[PDB]
């Protein structure tokens, strides 16, 4: 699932 | 980039998707708590908006989320929010869809009368139960008694250090689980069900608006490539400059509340 803000 | 060019597309468009970022909530005066000087006490959102923070100090995080639930009582939708809502309504009557896909959690779109909305980061006014997982709406002020008059933003303010049992609990009595905000923290993933839906909506759409953020950055960057690869026009309305030479197709620089309402009339 998609890390919110891709992580950074 | 031209307004008339945009309006000609707008006239013909049957399925419009509007992606909204922080800029539009900022124009209503809702603080982001990120970057330059947006501090709540000693901390920023980066620090408090995480699973770890909540696990470590659920009082402190709930003070943060309580303060933010209460500041919304005085912040109202700006004209961008309303222009969008009134557009959705007007177009709907004509059999023309308008969906909002928002990163914002303040429900300002809902408050302006938008109906077809996807809150991809959740909402300040929903709780999730840490035991049974139940998601429920919550606009109560204060959310629980223990937090009444708490959450003060001064670096001084003494921590409320509320016992976990007195923080918001799950009203289904067999459960009594600790509630958390139904929001997407840093280090968490998005809802696959919501993205699947959004994917379907962006595949339908024949005009896409980005408002208060840009296509190049999260979250628009997930989805704009899809719509753009179909030849669908993308119109940005935000406050960022465009290089002298490399003019963006439909980029309407300036605050959403000014730029958007004449675009959508
Ligand atoms: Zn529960």
């Amino acid at each position: 699932x998609v890390l919110k803000e891709y992580g950074v | 980039s031209d307004l008339t060019a945009f309006r000609e597309h707008f006239a013909k468009a049957k399925h419009i998707a509007i992606i909204t970022g922080a800029g539009v909530s900022a124009e209503s005066g809702v603080p982001t708590f990120r970057g330059p000087g947006g501090f709540w006490r000693k901390w920023q959102a980066q620090d408090l908006a995480t699973p770890e923070a909540f696990s470590r100090d659920p009082s402190l995080v709930w003070e943060f989320y309580h303060y933010r639930r209460e500041v919304m009582r005085s912040k109202m939708p700006n004209p961008a929010h309303l222009a969008i809502a009134e557009c959705e309504a007007r177009l709907g009557q004509q059999g023309r869809s308008v969906v909002i896909i928002t990163q914002n959690i303040d429900e300002l779109h809902h408050r302006a009368g938008s109906k077809h909305v996807y809150e991809i980061h959740g909402s300040l006014f929903k709780t999730r139960c840490m035991s049974c997982g139940e998601v429920k709406a919550n606009h109560k002020s204060p959310i629980c008694p223990a937090l009444d008059g708490k959450g003060a933003p001064d670096p001084n303010t003494k921590e409320a250090r509320i016992p976990v049992e007195l923080l918001p609990r799950c009203e289904r009595k067999s459960c009594n689980g600790l509630l958390r905000p139904h929001v997407v923290w840093f280090g968490e993933t998005l809802d696959s069900d919501i993205l699947t839906a959004v994917e379907r909506e962006l595949e339908k759409c024949d005009l896409c608006l980005v408002v208060g953020t840009s296509s190049i950055v999260y979250p628009a960057a997930m989805f704009a490539p899809q719509v753009a690869s179909r030849g669908v026009p993308v119109a940005e309305f935000n406050m960022e400059c465009t290089p002298a030479t490399q003019r963006f197709k439909y980029h309407f620089e300036g605050p959403c509340g000014s730029t958007l309402p004449p675009a959508l009339e």
